[PDB]
């Protein structure tokens, strides 16, 4: 039987992977094929592949290949037989696009730190990788799965102080490691505990292996075999921060996972100084590392399904980097993911005064007051364009002759329906960044006030700037939010009437806001400003700027209900309370 | 270790951590022989190195070496090639097979089959070559650096081009290119097939075969039309009116167009297959650029169109940030490479994948202070932690102080008060527990409620300096020098640290990032510390400070001029608001 050539370490995606097979598609997902015919672990892996969106049929159309040969353990691999099987696969095609799964890539006499099969060009997902046996952009570093993750349901203990500081629960350490561990234990004592030989025994003391790891804030993983030990998964499940002492080892899924916030890597030469550098890490960093360790287990190390999904996602992001998922979605815990902001306007840019603001005036059944405000708005410098939106279909727009004479290009848009949220639609007529939403009843603003508001918005293009001042309070008697405007000691919202904000907020309101809020706010014809404030504070995670020491500008239960519903839909209340306002220097 | 002492060197085998001790990582520059021709860019690199705090004069103390010989250009036909370099590098006394030697290279190979030909045997020395193929790249030993021209700024910055983030971010064109195509040779395959996908409305691609003798010798049936089309659109106009920019492979994998595309904020679409993008192992390029495969050149425009508008906005903004943080000047590139090397010494003291790919960048974030993201003021929003509720008061003294101390202590957010008795106000102190530092001068009256308001304002803007005394800057056309304004104007760009609040990390940044010369000048003149503090804050944050309410003078101008000379530009941004309580 033919045998392919040995593992070509000089094999990368741009020379090995056949990108023609999976070129492009609207749903940027790689299609993986399952070969017809075995450990239970590989069976779970194949079921996970087949029960996901990556699985397809019609082999000639699929992109990835995962042969159905149990290669996970190399101790009973029969290297020659595996090579003969992969050659007899009859669809190898020199192994340009085939994926192999492994967790124990080591041999009895020598630890090659990689699969010993020929595997001339196949993409390998292995457990034990050294920097010399790992192809950077080609191979995927996957963890070795310990069945204890499913055999025992260790309780989800929260971060906090623990009885032990450093722990080392492994069986079979070489004397060079055990001697140093004993020396450290006798040097410090009562914090380091070393456990000797699914049960752990100390000197005249017995500990259960899964649960003893919960009492230590650190756990130490050595390199004894294949460079990758299953103790890492148990260490991460228990929550204790791993301390990898392996010399040249890349942690699993290091391509996307930020192992610096979840694990500590210490060289084997400086093993006697492990405790000294472990004292350097502060307690709150310990808490973060414990949370990251727990999240990495509950998502990538809990089951074979998680490992397979993560590996397929790695390969998919490599093949389609433009549609690749974000760093946070990879390695942010769900609690922090809810707490994360990820502001869409993240450049600290200040636009100059060359452009201006496109003022948008919402009008319906009010023309005598519209002129009084449009005349004042036109007098404001740096007004590039002014759009009047006509929500009223029953009435006809006034003739062009009677419109006031202004130096700014004016445009009147005839709406199809009468929706108060139509002021926030992103029109193609805005050629600028700043958009001034000004209401008809708003008359008590000078041109200087509008100019200063635009100038202040120049310093903060990523948030929403408005003149009116409102906030929110908590009432214990009703146990609900309330809308307060009579007194102003803090500000949490500014009404969209007389507000400077970036047009991306208009786009967000029109498209990316949840559909439950836009339709409801259109139906009740109130609290559009509250919805915009909520959305801006949610997407930017930043406060709001009031730019005038005045309250009256135009010459409660419903809004409280609006606030309560907006809090309910979001799952929390994104608004932030601040007491700083901007006025001329 | 001995087995992998070749092209397979990594830092655990072909590197010596013993020389780097703990507070080390010093860089030694070989002295000039005063008998060799050297290109201007190499003077720029060594000026960046010797101007950094990693520079040292004693070879024994240093654990990193950089050669004095011009190794940037290794092409034999190039005017800047240095002959007999192989035998010359072995004559150095401190070579030691290049155990801790860093080599900067921008070109390699001759006209036929450009390859990894540095000429001299590097041995154990890691090379920071610009165009490194993926299969020829050491995963954690070498560094991929950008390819830049001799006119690239040494210390200054061009401040990008994108002044308006207009929505939609789409522009007149979508996918543009204006570059030479090569009739014969290697590396023109991606370039000669651009006419297949050329459209003329959105995908406009331009090529010419005018590259010397072959202008009319071996021209194909398309050079005439290509040249006629080439002479209509400006390159600084179509690059600035494009959503996406192509950066294909020519003779070499890298090109100058990449940095210019980041300069123009247009999202690069790389076609150079197997190119280690500059700092690929340290910077995520899926966040600032679209990586395409030249094999599927025809299907590129559909993928470009399929990219969502929000994705385009994020890519454009990240491209601008990357250019302005790492690729703006040669000094930035050199310090980025040096810090990337440093991060691999202590695996528990280094920057994570989020610091490099987020504001302000790795150059201004020093992990020696702390590797915890919450110990910095730049990452509160990215994580889910509020800014610290307690602040530490630092008072420097050389009575009003007795009344001042009581007022500052009565604050509900005040944890402890430190009194300094004698530029020492900016050194880090282990006695400071809180992450917020209130630097207060002995002669500045500051009320308790005023302190509370200042701290609450700082809580909303932790990255900046919140302070009451504010001063402005101006430009003098009579003397072509920067000026200092102490008078009330309707503008300001600096806030004095005498009554200001800032994060504790700025102390460490001032002490371990700015070089000794500036602080020595500050000490000799006995002023100008707060001006440089504001310069550093405005450089790191790229935002103006926030002012809140409710013979010596001639030295300030010289201080500002020399700080501007060192920085190379204006970190200062003029500000025109004033936050007040409601
Ligand atoms: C910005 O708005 C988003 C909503 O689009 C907020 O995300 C939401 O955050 C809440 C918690 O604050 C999540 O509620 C949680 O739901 C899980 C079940 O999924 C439940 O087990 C928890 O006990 C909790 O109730 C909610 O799921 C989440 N929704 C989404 C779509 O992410 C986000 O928190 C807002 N940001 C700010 C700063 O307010
Ligand atoms: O019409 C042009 C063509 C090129 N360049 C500049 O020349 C360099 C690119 O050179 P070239 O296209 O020859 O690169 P290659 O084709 O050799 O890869 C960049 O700095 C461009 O800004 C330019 O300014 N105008």
């Amino acid at each position: 039987s033919p045998i392919p050539e040995r593992g070509d370490l000089s094999c990368r995606m741009h020379t090995c992977f056949d990108v023609y097979r999976c070129g492009f598609n609207p749903k940027n997902k790689i299609k993986v094929y399952i070969y017809a015919l075995i450990s239970r672990e590989y069976n779970e892996l194949l079921m996970a592949i087949s029960d996901s969106d990556y699985y397809t049929d019609d082999i000639n159309r699929a992109c990835l290949f995962v042969p159905s040969i149990d290669v996970l353990n190399q101790n009973t691999l029969r290297i020659k037989e595996t090579a003969q099987a992969m050659a007899q696969l009859s669809r190898w095609d020199r192994g340009t696009n085939h994926l192999l799964f492994n967790m124990l890539p080591g041999g009895p006499p020598d630890y090659n730190t990689a699969l010993d099969v020929p595997r001339d060009r196949a993409l390998l997902a292995g457990g034990g990788f050294s920097t010399w046996t790992y192809r950077q952009g080609y191979d995927v570093s996957i963890p070795v799965y310990s069945p204890l993750s499913a055999e025992v349901d260790l309780p989800e203990k929260g971060p906090g102080p623990r009885q032990y500081f450093l722990l080392s629960s492994q069986v079979g350490l070489h004397p060079e490691y055990r001697e140093d561990l004993e020396a450290l234990q006798v040097k410090h004592g009562e914090s380091v505990l070393v456990l000797d030989k699914r049960k752990r025994c100390h000197k005249h003391q017995v500990f259960d292996y899964p649960q003893v790891l919960q009492e230590a804030t650190f756990c130490v993983v050595l390199r004894g075999a294949r460079l990758g030990q299953a103790v890492l998964s148990d260490v991460l499940q228990a929550g204790c921060v791993p301390v990898v002492i392996a010399d040249s080892y890349i942690l699993p899924f290091s391509e996307v996972l930020d192992w610096k916030r979840a694990s500590v890597v210490v060289p084997e030469e400086k093993m006697s100084d492990v405790y000294s550098i472990l004292q350097s890490i502060p307690q709150r960093q310990i808490e973060e590392m414990q949370r990251q360790a727990r999240w990495f287990w509950e998502a990538y190390f809990q089951s074979i399904k998680a490992i397979a999904l993560a590996t397929l996602q790695i390969i998919n992001d490599r093949i389609y980097p433009y549609a690749a998922i974000s760093y946070e979605e990879w390695n942010d815990p769900p609690a922090v993911k809810w707490g994360s902001v990820s502001n869409p306007l993240f450049l600290p840019l200040i636009p100059p005064q060359s452009q201006g603001f496109t003022a948008i005036v919402l009008t319906y059944d009010r023309v005598e007051s519209l002129f009084r405000v449009i005349t004042e708005v036109s007098k404001v410098p740096s007004l590039s364009k002014l759009l009047v939106v006509w929500n009223n279909q029953n009435k006809n727009p006034p003739e062009d002759s009677l419109w006031p004479k202004i130096r700014v290009p004016l445009k009147v848009v005839r709406t199809a329906e009468n929706k108060l949220s139509n002021r926030f639609f992103p029109y193609d007529e805005i050629e600028t960044e700043a958009v001034l939403a000004i209401d008809d009843d708003i008359i008590m603003l000078t041109s200087d006030e509008l100019q200063f508001g635009y100038e202040v918005w120049r310093e903060f293009p990523d948030r929403l700037v408005g003149y009116p001042g409102r906030l929110h309070l908590w009432d214990h008697e009703m146990n609900k939010w309330k809308y307060e405007s009579e007194w102003t000691n803090e500000v949490s919202m500014v009404l969209t009437g007389a507000a400077f904000y970036h047009k991306y907020f208009n786009y967000l309101y029109t498209y990316k806001m949840p559909g439950d809020i836009k339709n409801w706010v259109d139906a009740h014809m109130n609290c559009e400003d509250i919805a915009m404030n909520f959305l801006v504070a949610n997407v930017t995670g930043k406060a709001v700027i009031k730019v005038t020491p005045r309250k009256k500008f135009k010459c409660m239960v419903e809004r409280s209900e609006c606030i309560n519903k907006f809090a309910s839909v979001f799952g929390t209340m994104p608004l932030k309370v601040v007491e700083h306002r901007a006025d001329p220097v | 270790s001995s087995i992998y002492k070749g092209k397979k060197c990594r830092m655990e085998s072909c590197f010596d951590f013993t020389l780097c001790k703990k507070n080390g990582f010093k860089v030694y520059v070989y002295p000039q022989q005063k008998g060799e021709k050297i290109a201007e860019s190499y003077q720029n690199i060594l000026a960046a190195i010797e101007g950094s705090r990693f520079y040292t004069s004693d070879p024994s103390q240093a654990c990193l070496f950089v050669l004095s010989l011009d190794t940037l250009d290794r092409d034999q036909l190039s005017p800047q090639y240095v002959h007999n370099l192989r035998s010359k590098v072995q004559s150095l006394h401190l070579w030691n097979n290049g155990r801790n030697h860093l080599i900067f290279n921008l070109y390699s190979g001759t006209w036929p089959d450009y390859t990894e030909d540095v000429g001299f045997d590097i041995g154990q020395a890691m090379l920071a070559k610009a165009s490194i193929s993926t299969e020829n790249f050491r995963p954690n030993f070498d560094v991929s650096i950008p390819l830049f021209s001799k006119d690239h700024p040494r210390t200054g910055g061009e401040r990008g081009f994108l002044k308006f983030n207009t929505i939609p971010p789409l522009r007149k064109y979508m996918l543009v290119f204006k570059g030479k195509r090569y009739l014969t040779g290697i590396g023109s395959d991606t370039r000669n097939a651009l006419y297949h996908v050329h459209n003329g409305e959105d995908v406009v691609l331009l090529t010419t075969c005018k590259h010397g003798k072959d202008w009319q010798k071996h021209k194909d049936s398309r050079c005439d039309r290509d040249n006629t089309e080439y002479e209509k659109y400006d390159y600084r106009e179509m690059l600035h009116n494009a959503t996406f920019c192509l950066v294909p492979r020519g003779r070499r994998l890298g090109s100058f167009r990449f940095l210019e595309a980041l300069q123009a904020a247009c999202v690069p679409v790389m076609l150079s297959n197997g190119w280690e993008l500059p700092f690929s192992e340290v910077i995520n390029w899926n966040q600032a650029a679209v990586i395409g495969d030249e094999r599927l050149l025809l299907q590129i425009p559909s993928t470009i169109r399929s990219i969502h508008q929000d994705k385009i906005l994020a890519l454009r903004q990240q491209t601008q940030f990357l250019w302005e943080a790492y690729f703006s000047s040669v000094e930035k590139i050199v310090l980025t490479t040096l810090e990337i090397i440093q991060d691999r010494i202590f695996k528990h003291i280094s920057r994570n994948s989020l610091i490099w790919n987020k504001h302000p960048g790795g150059l201004f974030v020093l992990p020696q202070y702390s590797s915890y993201l919450g110990d910095f003021p730049y990452y509160y929003a990215n994580l889910g932690l509020k800014p610290p509720s307690k602040f530490t008061a630092v008072i420097h003294a050389v009575q009003p102080v007795l009344k001042l101390l009581v007022a500052a202590a009565k604050s509900q957010y005040c944890a402890q008060i430190i009194v300094l008795w004698n530029s020492s106000r900016f050194l880090p102190y282990d006695n400071i527990i809180t992450d917020a530092v209130l630097s207060l001068d002995e002669d500045t009256v500051l009320s308790t409620t005023e302190v509370d308001f200042a701290f609450t304002v700082w809580q909303s803007f932790p990255e900046r300096i919140v302070g009451y005394p504010a001063r402005s800057h101006f430009w003098d056309n009579s003397k072509e020098r920067w000026g200092y304004t102490s008078k009330w104007t309707n503008d300001y760009s600096m806030v004095l640290t005498g009554a200001a609040i800032y994060h504790k990390y700025y102390h460490y940044l001032y002490s371990h990032y700015l070089p000794a010369s500036l602080k020595n000048m500050v000490d000799q003149l006995a002023n100008c510390e707060d001006i440089l503090m504001n310069f550093l804050v405005s450089a790191v944050t790229k935002l103006p400070p926030i002012k809140v309410t409710q013979d010596h003078f001639a030295q300030r101008q010289s201080c500002m001029n020399t700080f501007a000379s060192w920085f190379g530009y204006m970190p200062l941004i003029h500000s025109q608001m004033r936050l007040d309580p409601v």
